[PDB]
RNA sequence: GAGCUCCGGCUAAUUGUGUGCCAGCAGCCGCGGGAAUACACAAGGGGCCAGUUUAAGGUUAAAACAAGGCAACGGUGUUUAAAAACUGGAAAUGC
RNA sequence: AAAGUGUACUUUAUAAAGUCAUUGUAUUGCUUACAAAUAACUAGGCAGUUGGGUCGGCUGCUAUACUAUAGCGCCCCAAGCCUGAUAAUUAGCUAGGCGUAACAG
RNA sequence: CAUAGGGUUUGGUUUUUGCCCAGCCUUUAGCUUAGCGUUAAGCUUAUACAUGCUAGCCUAAAAGACGGCGCACAGGUGCAUAUUUUGUAAGCAUGUAAAAUA
């Protein structure tokens, strides 16, 4: 999307929008911050959010 | 012509920098007192000299000035191998745009042509 | 008005000339790259025959 | 900086006026096209058209310069010269002289000393 | 300035509206460089069918709302949109049959040769026009 | 620095402080004396230098040195203060101008009378 | 002709008398402890001149875009890294 | 229009004129873009807020453009808009002008 | 019409960094000062103000503005204002539209 973009590409007028890109771009906002944890506790969530075929 | 240098010279003696800029005949000398005395001995009449760096030791400053004068090149160096006639020409030097604006003057017409 | 009309005609002629120059240049570059690809393809065929013997 | 005005006034008149550009008791004037109601030496102008030196020189004459082509242009557009400018144009032969009304008031007996206290101190 | 722009579509969430991003440079006299900057402009879309990621051309127009004073004139490039049905057909073709080392290499060589031959003919025509 | 660093406020102009901050960028300042006493200089000097504590019209209090030989300054005396630092006295950065409202010039001075507020003898 | 200021060095311009780390001078380095061209006075001399000498501001005597350092002191514990800037590359599999 | 018009006003054995009142081909214009000091020990801001539809937006008296600045205001509808944003400190701006070889200040 | 350096850090030398001085421009303070002509100018307070003055002229439905024209011009200041402004550039439909000249 780049610097001036706020949503993902290939989004039609009928298709829905999400906040996945806003979190990545404006990551400094306190609303998106979390607490310190272990590597597995932080990596497992990200891995599942990209593959929808894993329970 | 026995009064200035052939072209711009920049020399780097250890921890000293010296610059020499030619000037038109009769313009005068613009340099420090030490270099003014040296120019009188050699016969230089029109030149601008700027020295910077670690100038505490005056032996180095004089040595750097001496070496700079020996780095010039002349139009007659190996002229036999060129196959041409190296002819002296008359061309007035120019100044930068800021100098013209402050003084309220114009450059040569060859450049203002429009 | 007369001068303006001539300028518009001049602009159209200049644009057409520029487009022709670019099109020829693009074709020349593409032809050279395709030739390089063809040479590599011929090399690969020889390796494929050699590899089949090892199998 | 002093870009000349292009749009004509909508509620006032254009005039050709004299602008004081002299020194102490050494007047010198410049003629320009300006709005009727303004400061005397305002920088708002449409064009500068001439100059005038009212004092005599060694040759015994006064000197006046003017743009002949541009004076006609502004007179056509509607610019109205002042009384003194009419006198200059009349003598220079640009336009016919403008008649003046009859005068009955006894003229002033002290015109060059009434307003100069330095002379009155000696008087 | 600001009569016409070409930019990328970054928002189609409004009714007959769109936001387009623009790049431009500014001269910094003190450091003798051009500084790259960006801006966002809202434009009117009569078709109301734009897709995020398209390259469009916008032109100055009469003010329509508080922040909308431009109109979309043309589209220079259409954004790609994923289509599951078409992708499934391609996967079936790829899995339908397989070739060996030699057969695949020979097929690749033949395809390149045919493409090269056609390109040569087009280049000669271009020279003839010249 | 890189081009990016220079664009993002890389260079900051150096800031230099004044030597007489109590003057608020003024050549002089009026005040009233609070205490008059003497102090000893630092090494290697030795003397009893005359100083006074003055409250300026802006409310600040500073130490001022009294030049010359002898003075008539007491508490509650109006004086004028200028810049100037006495090197051997620590913390003294101002001096009293002599010959002004209350301070008088050195008696018997013949040379540099202006710097000590002494008029030229008519006799 | 008339005043103001200065005469150890940077910086053009010296002798005498008084004082004795006292009185005082001082933009910087510094002078004064009984033999002071630096303090005070007299004479002589230098500079500017109906002006002259302090104090306080702007700018220059390259703060470094033309043009400074991390080698006197400064590179941060390491790695991962969808903004920005710059910009093609030699990866994966099997006993 | 430095003009025309009048059951109008003023001066004349000398008269040309001015004064007052009224009249213009649409009868006095809105909008957008770029640049311009510090500032993160200011990180979230906005709900008429972002966009769409009906209605209103007066001072008349050429004809069309399907209503021809605008959340400028009411009602209704959809959730969007900004993110070195928002909040602070300081200053009237342009420019002549003063220093500098220039750039800069 | 075109770029000048010097002093200082006390075993010596080299090297790095800091400090001070020489120019031009602008206001006050000390001492001192005859006259005439003239250029450019009034650099702190949007602190509080005695007194005089700065915009009036003309005409008349019964000797009088109530009517006409000006005060929409000049002169003063920089409180507020970081953009509401300032400095620039760009955009805004039509053969100006009717009528037998049959
Ligand atoms: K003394
Ligand atoms: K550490
Ligand atoms: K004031
Ligand atoms: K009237
Ligand atoms: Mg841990
Ligand atoms: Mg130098
Ligand atoms: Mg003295
Ligand atoms: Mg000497
Ligand atoms: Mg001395
Ligand atoms: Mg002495
Ligand atoms: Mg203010
Ligand atoms: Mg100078
Ligand atoms: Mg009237």
């Amino acid at each position: 999307p780049g610097x001036x973009x706020x949503x993902x590409x290939x989004x039609x007028x009928x298709x829905x929008x999400x906040x996945x890109x806003x979190x990545x771009x404006x990551x400094x906002x306190x609303x998106x911050x979390x607490x310190x944890x272990x590597x597995x506790x932080x990596x497992x969530x990200x891995x599942x959010x990209x593959x929808x075929x894993x329970x | 012509r026995g009064h200035t240098v052939y072209h711009h010279v920049e020399h780097h003696f250890q921890r000293v920098k010296v610059t020499l800029s030619p000037r038109t005949s009769g313009w005068g000398l613009r340099c420090s007192n030490l270099f003014y005395e040296l120019c009188s001995l050699a016969g230089i009449r029109d030149l601008t000299v700027d020295v910077s760096g670690a100038t505490r030791n005056k032996f180095f400053v004089a040595k750097a000035f001496f070496d700079a004068l020996q780095k010039q090149t002349a139009p007659h160096d190996g002229v036999e191998g060129t196959g041409v006639y190296v002819k002296e020409v008359v061309r007035r030097p120019v100044v930068n745009l800021g100098t013209y604006r402050n003084n309220g003057t114009l450059p040569p017409k060859e450049y203002l042509a429009t | 008005e007369v001068a303006a009309e001539q300028a518009k005609v001049a602009f159209a002629e200049q644009k057409a000339a520029a487009e022709h120059v670019r099109r020829q240049a693009a074709l020349e570059e593409l032809l050279r790259k395709t030739e390089i690809e063809c040479q590599l393809a011929m090399v690969r065929v020889g390796r494929a025959q050699k590899a089949e013997e090892t199998g | 900086m002093n870009n000349l005005l292009t749009q004509l006034p909508k509620h006032d008149l254009l005039k050709i006026k004299l602008v004081r550009w002299g020194f102490n008791k050494k007047p010198f004037y410049v003629l320009s096209v300006m709005k009727r109601r303004q400061a005397r030496n305002s920088g708002n102008r449409y064009e500068d058209i001439g100059w005038w030196d009212p004092s005599p020189h060694q040759d015994g004459n006064s000197h006046f310069g003017i743009k002949f082509d541009r004076v006609k242009y502004w007179l056509s557009q509607g610019a109205v010269p002042t009384e003194k400018v009419y006198g200059l144009f009349g003598q220079a032969g640009i336009i016919p002289q403008k008649p003046a009304p009859p005068k009955y008031k006894p003229a002033d007996g002290n015109a060059d000393t009434k307003w100069r206290p330095e002379l009155q101190k000696n008087l | 300035g600001g009569f016409e722009f070409v930019g990328k579509v970054v928002s189609n969430r409004m009714q007959k509206g769109v936001v387009v991003a623009v790049n431009y440079v500014v001269w910094i006299p003190k450091y003798k460089v051009y500084e790259r900057r960006t801006a966002r402009h809202m434009a009117h879309d009569e078709g109301n069918s734009c897709v995020i990621g398209d390259i469009v051309r916008i032109q100055q127009h009469r003010k329509l709302s508080k922040n909308k004073a431009y109109v979309v004139v043309s589209t220079l490039k259409h954004a790609d949109v994923y289509n599951a049905k078409q992708a499934a057909v391609l996967n079936t073709e790829r899995s339908q049959n397989k070739l060996g080392r030699v057969e695949y290499a020979e097929s690749r060589l033949s395809e390149v040769q045919q493409r090269l031959l056609k390109l040569r003919e087009m280049y000669q025509k271009e020279l003839a026009l010249n | 620095l890189t081009v990016g660093q220079l664009l993002r406020g890389g260079r900051t102009k150096k800031v230099r402080r004044s030597k007489s901050p109590a003057l608020e960028q003024c050549p002089y300042k009026k005040g009233i004396c609070l205490r008059v006493y003497t102090t000893a200089p630092k090494k290697p000097n030795s003397a009893n230098r005359k100083v006074c504590k003055v409250q300026l019209s802006n409310g600040y209090k500073v130490l001022a040195y009294i030049p010359g030989e002898g003075h008539n300054l007491q508490e509650h005396s109006i004086v004028l203060v200028r810049g100037g630092r006495t090197k051997d006295l620590p913390g003294v950065k101002y001096k009293v101008i002599r010959g002004k409202y209350d301070c008088a010039g050195v008696k018997g001075r013949k040379t540099s009378r202006s710097k000590y507020g002494v008029k030229r003898p008519k006799e």
